[PDB]
RNA sequence: UUUU
């Protein structure tokens, strides 16, 4: 019975009127003579490879290249007349690994957005051997024989069809930015953190899309970059955006794409196609200090038809930087700043359960009021200060507060001293719960069930959480939306959350004015308390910033207050290297000679 | 292609192995070897389980192992939907999919298309072929188990409800003695596909129905391994790719349709040789622009390549903890064998605002079915 | 004059000749965009990655990205081939460290305490999430917190790619391999999940 | 004033004044294209096009832009019907051709052969329409028509596809090089005993001769034609004419490296020093050129200079590591040296970093993988040996589309085809081959030929052999066997045994002259004595069936056994045939010798044939004595062994086998599927193995 | 004992 049979006789199964598991009748258990005859005295017509062993033996002008044709004749086009049309043609007289011209031709098997090694960069913008015998040459160069047979920076002191339009009505340092960046240059804008710096970027996206062009946004922090990738996803209509990170490529081709400085380097270094069509890169952050931070090196090595837009915070050194921009990539830049903040900020200090005001609206210094603090306490948090705190801002309706703690443990210690007080209604813990359900799905059951999640869950369900390096990557993401939703009310942070992110809070507070880096406990710089302390105000939304110094037990330093919170700002600094990787690829380029690239630099 | 995100999925959804699944712009369709078909609607809100929103129909004891849906619309208002499907016995069956105006709920009608003479046949795979301007009427092609191809062509009206099947032509085996059809395609360009067991290709014209080309994907025939178990076209070139065995290997051959020449093959290192695949390649699927290739492996693992520079771009594992709801994880099957990593029969691409849900809105979607008896369902992060 | 030193020392190592030229050690550490470029090229361009397993390799170069600035006692290793790798790129580090000091090159301070921390701390939970174990596990075994161990592997990544590229220049085919199979190994789960941005 | 960037602002705030000037649009995407920003200028020509449909220059400006980036479909729909609408425009007609030509360039470097003479027949059927219809010449068409010219040359398997007819009236419708090359029109129409690649090479020098800067363009052309033309065809007057016209391309520049390369390569073996010396005034005056150098090394290789090669690569290595020319020079130089290992190392990355675009990285590694695996002693079940072949067949057929009629080639797939069992290609592969031997033959009329001839009939015998094709195989291995008898040699032996293997297994199969076979084995085995070829003789021998035959294939298997001692394939074959006897002595003496194996020969038997043949013993001579002890012990010895556990547990044979621990095929897994007797499983197993008998015998006998 |  072939196979034909057997499935004819299937065909006779009818259907009659649940599933059942059911059981074959089927017995899958002297003939035992034609397998062994099959099996070891059976000849074949396919020798076997053994045989062939024995029955089978084995049996300069081609290997060259010859040079391929060559063109120098093309078509010119010759309009006539007023609204010029074409009208006549006439006859009139280098790829990636040969020249360094924006003109070279494109290679399509390549990447065009990471590029590779074996494609020269393009030309940054801005920056004997005839050892002959009777006649004809005989060494060849690097070897010892033949072949033997045998243009300025301007301050600026505080458009008709305008690219992108807003309701409210925009700032001064805002309409100059939006202006110069109009006339077709550079702008530098120095401001305080969410004083509308992103109205400049955003500006900057939509002019870039109206001419065809195409944007880079980056940052020095990737935590920043999905942020930034989502408002800008939920801000613009129009127009795509992508992102793209070391491994993983969202839109490749959109107008906008989002990147950190350290890819940016990289393609630069290796001749992406990309940067062909690109008419802007903003340098976001660039005040940030750590000892990824290469935003110079990717100044010095852009071609010379891209345009920079550089946001950074209140700093006194800005027309040194900008200065040096310009006169190196002779750019016209402007520099733009403005020292107002929606909300003003009020300094208290909490002792003996009173919160005392030490600088008014005005920055002005009370002394009396330090006085009467010095006084009253005649050392760290006990385990029932912080419900007090909590308390007392409650019945003032102070919330929601932040509260800085620059130690990981600290942080999740301080949070547990707070069982027993609840911030969320019966909707908002449903709503909370469902998020955070819908949140974690993509996860496996082992994932969902880690100690951290738990613990999160059981806090975020009252309004408390904890910020700090130590959390899973999203954890961090779920903790900052469900913030930015208005749900938490009171968040123990480190100076990771001090950084460029969605921080709508009414109240800030510091467990300590002193932060421990690198080898040795060190008091917090005037900058960083400025970026921390500068968050404490809503726009619209509250009167007033209020910002709380606590000491315990023991009266602060007026020397060290004084230095920390009223002091002379920090400055730009140089964070300009020199790596062996640097000076091997530019050696392998052979073109910008390492001593060019340094006396290029602001420390020459 | 290269973040997918999980945004719903089903387990315990069938009671024996979902052997295909297909999709529409209404719904996803599964058949499994129980005999039943399960209609999930595509338009799911947020928080809502895919079992709610199911319907499910029963057709043969003897289980199903082929299905395909055709949706169009035939007239200016008129919208008709049929469900094609084949059983394990042989038979080729017809149901036209409708919903109740207050009630919303799947109603499933039989229809009668194919003669006396016709049911005597046992076929094996089936495809429709929709309108797409290469001729005014739908198509549909199918292999049986003698190797010979067949050809319909569909009338819904003769507006006036009267489906009716014709038959255009039969196309035989290159082959004598003649083999087994395993797999079977049609174009929109007009070009028909048939895969054989013994590792032969066959590519026919629709319109006249003769042969054209004929070329061999074996790597070596020392031995009777390498059957094709997928064969598909390029939505919009002209290439086909196909998914043949290699001896407890699982490989993946380009061919250009116009000539009909060897173009490559995808490999990746794996516990030497090309192979794409661990333990075998089982689907294949392109996507809507046609840049992107997904194959479904029996070692658990969906991996993604790039057509053009014949290159792996990412891979997604599959395990039996990623079912939302804990208690329909199966973790051990019948003989208390794990599936900690099971095996994907197939696996379908959806076209974007097909599927809406969880931010699947303006992205490409995507579908696949577990040997864990699940239905699991993704989305391309971003948009577009 | 650091830009005169350096080119000195890359001339003694054999990276350079006397006219400037790339060599072959020189082109290999032009992909490699680590802060130590010279070790890897080392390690790399001779033959005694050879007998390593992917899951070894991939553990191996876990010392290049982590801090290593711990306060534990380190577990014994779990591979012999681990260990002997471990003594190889010290002697490389120590004579490398000769080289620099010969010159008179003002060094980092993480350059200058390679040798004193403990950066071979995590070859341990590198290797067993290459295995396939579960991210509870791996935590359980683990001297640091959930974003140092992300970090690490997410570094790891790039750290695959780039000897991908080193070991296609080189000329072996062996590690070009075993980079792409460790670098499918230790992409998954948690560590690599979607951001809830996207 | 072709300042183009100068523009860009001017037409972007003219545009910002007034969104729909259309000429503001082409002018701003003008520009973008000649400041490499094509995708912009791509989007602003869509943007025109979408104000004004009917605009036909700003659509073919599109086409040129969506061509420099690599979309040939979208520009070739553009470009057509803008040729349509007007046919007039000669600009139109020329882009139309110039996109055709790099859409053809680019399928050949992709390796999609098929279509490229394809895209090149109709490049030139637009040629010729063009010159006969419009009469419009210039430099540039002809210059496109030369390089499509160059397609069928290089694809030599597809050169009779070539245009005769239009090239006749193309060149029918429009002196100083001319007497050294006499290429002419009228001497190409009276020509006789033409073959077609010399026809396709004089074709293509006509191109260049009929079109300082474009003096020295025109000279250098042809210089390269007829460079071509030399390497094709190996005649001194198109080396002396190539010569000429490259000194006169550098009497007038004198400033370009091709030249200077041209030059070298062209006086390759009249002298080297002027090799030498053209291609060092070549790399000073382009040192990012990486040609220059292989070059330079091949000019050391052919004088034998192995030192001056050596540096030279170690340089280029250093430069160029993605190409694979120096890779296969230092393969080459090892290979001269001695060392093996390297020699095939160095060929395989070669090969890999080729991706097919060379045709010796291909014929290197095909040879160097047939050499390395021709007498190693290595069995069919390796897999790491039967990809390398299968790679190296893959390798050969891409070589045969460019260089076909190659013999050492052909010779080389004939052997990897005999290995890999594909006896389809291998019988058109040999009719060449035949062929082409003999259409050399029959010219010089020399003797030397013959033994050459009488080694293709053998392995020609052998293919019909295997494809089944008793008689042709009788016939070529009696050709064979009589074309060269007398002859003592090394490769007269090969063939000898070959042929008599041929003869007598095609009269036993099916011409049943049972006595014609027992003289040729009974000759084969005086001639030679080795245990595969005595066992297969055995075993022939036993299936004739005479008293006679079966007598002498045991006395022949017991002197085999006595001369060289004790093997376990020979043992099994007399277990074998005396179970098949029934031999109670014999029977008894194999059992006892059967069960006290050592372990070396345990290991080696990976598929359990001995325990298999303990079992059929014992129970045929001890009643019905359980045997399953062999298998238990070998369950012990080899757990992880998917044979032994069939007869113990089958749960556990399909646990072993489910999640790769063991390499398992289709059919094998469905047959494990089944062997469970439930209806999920069943319906698994028919699933993966359709034509599976067992697997829909079990799903009908369910219910 | 912050940041990466």
């Amino acid at each position: 019975s072939s196979i034909q049979e057997l499935y004819q006789s299937l065909k006779e199964i009818t259907n009659n009127a649940l599933f059942e598991d059911r059981i074959t009748k089927l017995d899958f258990e002297k003939h035992a003579n034609d397998i062994i005859k099959d099996r070891f005295l059976r000849p074949s017509n396919a020798l076997p490879w053994s045989l062939l062993d024995m029955v089978q033996d084995v049996p300069y002008k081609e290997l060259l290249k010859v040079p391929d044709p060559i063109n120098r004749t093309s078509y010119q086009f010759k309009r006539t007349g007023l609204e010029g049309k074409i009208s006549g043609y006439k006859e009139e007289v280098a790829n990636a690994s040969n020249s360094l011209s924006i003109t070279r031709s494109i290679n399509h098997n390549q990447n065009s957005v990471r590029g590779s090694t074996a494609q020269l960069p393009f030309t940054p913008g801005g920056i004997l051997l005839h050892k002959d015998g009777q006649g004809l040459f005989d060494i060849p160069e690097g070897m010892n024989r033949g072949i033997k047979p045998m243009e300025w920076a301007h301050v600026v002191d505080l458009i008709p069809n305008p690219a992108r339009s807003w309701p409210f009505e925009l700032d001064t340092f805002q309409k100059e930015a939006v202006y110069h960046l109009e006339q077709g240059d550079s702008v530098f804008v120095a401001a305080h953190t969410s004083a509308g710096k992103t109205v400049v970027a955003e500006y900057a996206i939509a002019m870039a899309h109206r001419n065809m062009t195409k944007t880079i946004y980056t940052s020095p922090i990737k935590a920043l970059s999905n942020q930034k990738f989502r408002d800008f996803k939920e801000t613009f209509d129009d127009v795509n955006i992508g992102l793209i990170t070391g491994d993983v490529q969202i839109n490749p081709d959109a107008n906008c794409l989002i990147m950190t400085t350290e890819i940016l380097r990289s393609m630069l270094y290796r001749g992406a196609d990309l940067i062909r069509d690109v008419e802007f890169v903003i340098f976001d952050e660039v005040h940030y200090v750590n000892d990824g931070v290469v935003w110079e090196e990717v100044i010095i090595m852009l071609p010379q038809h891209v345009k920079f837009i550089l946001l950074s915070a209140t700093v006194p050194n800005t027309y040194e930087f900008a200065n040096w921009i310009g006169r190196t990539k002779q750019k016209n830049i402007y520099v733009i700043s403005t020292p107002k903040r929606p909300v003003p900020l009020e300094i208290n200090i909490w002792a003996k359960k009173e919160l005392i005001p030490v600088i008014n609206q005005n920055s002005e210094f009370l002394e009396a009021n330090f006085r009467k603090h010095k006084e009253i306490l005649n050392d760290g948090p006990s385990k029932k200060t912080w419900p007090e705190i909590v308390n007392y801002l409650r019945k003032r309706e102070l919330l929601p507060m932040v509260v800085f703690v620059f130690s990981k443990k600290r942080c999740e210690e301080y949070a547990d001293w707070l069982e027993g007080i609840n911030f969320c209604n019966n909707k908002e813990k449903s709503q909370i719960h469902m998020f955070i359900e819908k949140s974690i799905t993509r996860l496996k059951k082992e994932d969902r069930d880690l100690p951290q999640i738990l613990k999160t869950r059981s806090l975020l369900e009252r309004g408390i959480a904890v910020h700090h390096g130590g959390l899973l990557p999203i954890v961090k993401e779920l903790i900052e939306i469900l913030f930015s939703k208005g749900f938490i009310k009171v968040l123990f942070a480190t100076e990771t959350f001090a950084m460029g992110l969605n921080l709508p809070t009414r109240t800030v507070i510091f467990s300590s004015i002193r932060k421990h880096d690198g080898n040795g406990l060190r008091e917090l710089t005037p900058g960083e308390f400025t970026q921390m302390a500068g968050r404490a105000g809503r726009r619209g939304l509250d009167s007033t910033g209020t910002v709380i110094v606590m000491a315990y037990n023991s009266p602060l330093s007026i020397a060290t207050f004084k230095e920390v919170t009223m002091g002379v700002p920090t400055r730009l600094q140089s964070q300009f290297r020199l790596t062996y990787n640097m000076i091997l690829n530019l050696l392998r380029i052979e073109a910008l000679r390492v001593e060019e690239m340094i006396k290029y630099s602001f420390s020459e | 292609s290269k973040v997918f995100i999980a945004t719903a999925n089903a387990g315990k959804a069938h009671d024996a192995d979902i052997f295909s699944v297909s999709a529409c712009n209404s719904f996803t369709v599964s058949c499994s070897g129980d005999g039943y078909l399960k209609v999930w609607d595509n338009k799911l809100l947020d928080n809502e389980n895919p079992k709610d929103k199911s319907y499910s129909h029963f057709v043969h004891k003897s289980g199903l192992h082929h299905v395909d849906v055709l949706q169009a619309i035939e007239r200016d208002a008129f919208e008709l939907c049929l469900v094609a499907t084949t059983s394990f016995s042989g038979d080729l069956l017809f149901y036209r999919i409708t919903r109740e105006d207050e009630t919303k709920k799947v109603i499933f009608e039989k229809l009668d298309l194919l003669d006396s003479d016709m049911k005597k046949h046992s076929f094996w795979a089936l495809k429709w072929g929709a309108s797409n301007d290469r001729l005014l009427s739908h198509r549909l092609v199918a292999t049986d188990v003698k190797g010979t191809t067949y050809i319909w062509k569909f009338h819904p009206f003769a507006l006036n409800w009267s489906p009716t099947l014709e038959l255009q032509g039969t196309v035989e085996s290159p082959m004598t003695p003649s083999q087994f059809a395993t797999s079977v395609d049609i174009s929109e360009r007009g070009l028909i596909a048939t895969g054989f067991n013994n590792g032969t290709v066959q590519i026919s014209e629709l319109s006249t129905l003769r042969p054209l080309y004929n070329f061999e994907s074996q790597h070596s025939m020392i031995n009777n391994s390498n059957s094709i178990r997928s064969v598909k076209f390029s939505p919009q070139g002209s290439l086909l790719a196909i998914a043949h065995d290699s001896n407890s290997f699982g490989c993946i051959t380009l061919y250009e349709t116009e000539f009909g020449e060897r173009i490559g093959s995808l490999s990746v290192p794996t516990h030497l040789g090309e192979f794409a695949h661990s333990s075998w390649v089982m689907s294949l699927s392109f996507n809507d622009s046609g840049e992107t290739l997904c194959s479904a492996g029996w070692d658990g693992k969906l991996r993604f390549w790039d057509v053009k520079t014949k290159e792996r771009i990412t891979t997604l594992n599959m395990h039996c903890d990623d079912i939302e709801i804990e208690e329909d994880i199966l973790a051990v099957d019948e003989h208390g064998d794990s599936l900690a990593e099971p095996g994907v029969f197939d696996v379908k691409f959806l076209k974007k605002g097909w599927r809406s849900g969880m931010g699947a809105d303006l992205n490409e979607s995507l579908c696949c079915v577990c040997l864990d008896r699940s239905i699991r369902w993704f989305r391309e992060a971003g948009g577009k | 004059p650091d830009y005169e030193k350096r080119l000195a020392v890359l001339k003694d190592t054999e990276f350079i000749d006397q006219n400037h030229n790339v060599l072959l050690k020189g082109r290999v550490a032009c992909e490699i965009n680590s802060g130590y470029e010279l070790v890897l090229t080392e390690l790399i361009l001779d033959n005694f990655l050879g007998s390593f397993e992917p899951e070894e390799i991939v553990a191996l170069l876990s010392v290049f990205v982590y801090e290593g600035k711990t306060r534990e006692e380190e577990p014994p290793i779990v591979t012999p081939r681990l260990a002997k790798g471990k003594q190889r790129i010290e002697e490389i580090y120590k004579k490398m460290l000769c080289v620099f000091n010969t010159h008179q090159i003002p060094l980092t301070q993480d350059e200058a305490e390679f040798l004193d921390r403990k950066r071979f701390a995590m070859m341990n939970v590198v290797y067993e999430w290459a295995r396939g174990l579960s991210f509870k596990e791996i935590m359980e075994m683990s001297p640091e917190a959930e974003g140092t161990v992300v970090r690490v592997i997410t570094w790891l990544d790039e750290i695959c790619r780039e000897v991908k590229t080193a070991s296609i220049i080189i000329g072996n085919s062996t590690l070009h391999m075993k980079m792409s199979r460790a670098q499918e190994l230790i992409k998954r789960d948690i560590v690599f999940a979607a951001s809830l941005y996207l | 004033k072709q300042e183009e960037s100068d523009s860009i602002e001017w037409f972007q705030s003219a545009l910002r004044v007034d969104p729909n000037d259309v000429e503001s649009w082409v002018g701003l995407g003008q520009a973008y294209h000649a400041c490499g920003r094509i995708e912009a200028s791509i989007k602003v020509f869509d943007k025109a096009i979408q104000l004004r449909p009917s605009h036909t220059f700003a659509q073919y400006f599109k086409a040129i832009s969506l061509c420099d980036v690599g979309e040939y479909l979208e520009s070739l729909d553009i470009l057509e019907k803008v040729c349509q609408e007007a046919a007039t425009e000669e600009s139109f007609q020329i882009g139309l051709v110039e996109v055709l030509m790099r859409c053809s360039l680019d399928l050949y470097s992709q390796g999609f052969l098929l279509k490229s003479v394809s895209i090149a027949k109709d490049t030139i059927e637009r040629i010729k329409i063009i010159i006969s219809e419009l009469k419009c010449e210039n430099q540039q068409v002809w210059i496109y028509l030369s390089q499509v010219l160059r397609l069928f040359i290089w694809i030599e398997s597809k050169v009779d596809t070539l245009p005769v007819e239009s090239l006749v009236s193309i060149f029918e419708n429009s002196e100083e090089i001319d007497s050294v090359d006499n290429i002419k029109i009228d001497t190409l129409l009276d020509s006789t005993t033409d073959d077609n690649v010399s026809i396709a090479c004089k074709f293509l020098i006509l191109a260049s001769k009929y079109s300082g800067t474009v003096r020295a363009s025109y000279w250098y052309n042809i210089g390269i034609s007829e460079l071509t033309a030399f390497i094709t065809l190996k005649e001194p007057q198109y080396r002396d004419a190539a010569i000429f016209a490259f000194k006169k391309s550098i009497q007038l520049q004198s400033n370009t490296s091709e030249t200077w390369i041209g030059l070298g390569i062209a006086t390759m073996d009249i002298n080297f020093r002027v090799s030498q010396h053209c291609f060092i005034k070549a790399t000073a005056l382009e040192p990012k050129a990486t040609n220059t150098w292989f070059n330079l090394a091949m000019l050391g290789l052919k004088k034998k200079d192995t030192e001056f090669a050596q540096q030279v690569l170690n340089k280029l290595q250093s430069l160029a590591p993605q190409d694979s020319s120096p890779w296969l020079g230092m393969a080459l130089i090892l290979e001269e040296q001695g060392d093996i290992i390297g020699s095939s190392k160095l060929f395989a990355h070669s090969f890999i970093l080729s991706n097919g675009r060379s045709k010796a990285a291909q014929f290197m590694y095909a040879k160097n993988v047939l050499e390395n695996h021709i007498n190693n002693g290595d069995d069919e079940r390796d897999i790491e040996t039967v990809e390398k072949l299968t790679t190296a067949s893959i390798a050969l057929e891409q070589f045969f589309k460019k260089s076909p009629d190659s013999q050492f080639a052909l010779q080389c797939a004939l052997l990897t085809l005999e290995r890999l069992h594909h006896y389809e290609n291998a019988n058109e592969l040999a009719n060449r081959l035949i062929g082409i031997l003999e259409k050399k033959f029959e010219k010089t009329q020399d003797e030397r030929e013959l033994f050459n001839f009488a080694i293709i009939k053998g392995q020609f015998a052998r293919i019909h052999l295997g494809l089944g094709n008793f008689e042709l195989s009788i016939e070529n291995a009696d050709l064979s066997q009589g074309i060269i008898s007398e002859s003592s040699d090394e490769k007269s032996m090969k063939t000898k045994i070959s042929n008599h293997i041929c003869l007598g297994l095609s009269y036993f199969f099916l011409n049943d002259f049972d006595q014609t076979l027992n003289q040729f084995q009974e000759l084969l085995s005086i001639s030679k004595d080795s245990k595969h070829l005595v066992v297969l003789i055995a075993k022939v021998l036993y299936d004739v069936g005479e008293s006679d035959t079966k007598e002498i294939a045991l006395q022949e298997l017991t002197e085999y056994i006595a001369t060289s001692g004790a093997d376990l394939l020979v043992t099994l074959t007399i277990a074998a045939m005396s179970i098949l006897d029934d031999k109670r002595e014999d029977l008894s003496i194999i059992l006892e010798e059967l069960k006290a194996l050592p372990l070396s020969k345990q290991i080696i038997d990976k598929h359990k044939d001995a325990p298999y043949l303990i079992e059929e013993i014992t129970k045929r001579l001890y009643r019905n004595d359980t045997g399953k002890q062999v298998w238990q012990r070998s369950a012990y010895f080899f757990p992880n062994n998917l044979k032994v556990w069939e007869r113990l547990d089958k749960n556990i044979q399909r646990r072993i086998a489910s999640n790769g621990q063991n390499k398992v095929t289709a059919e094998e897994m469905s047959k494990l599927y089944c062997e469970s007797k439930n209806l999920r499983s069943i319906q698994r197993g028919m699933f993966l193995c359709p034509w599976n008998v067992t697997a829909v015998k079990a799903l009908n006998e369910c219910f």
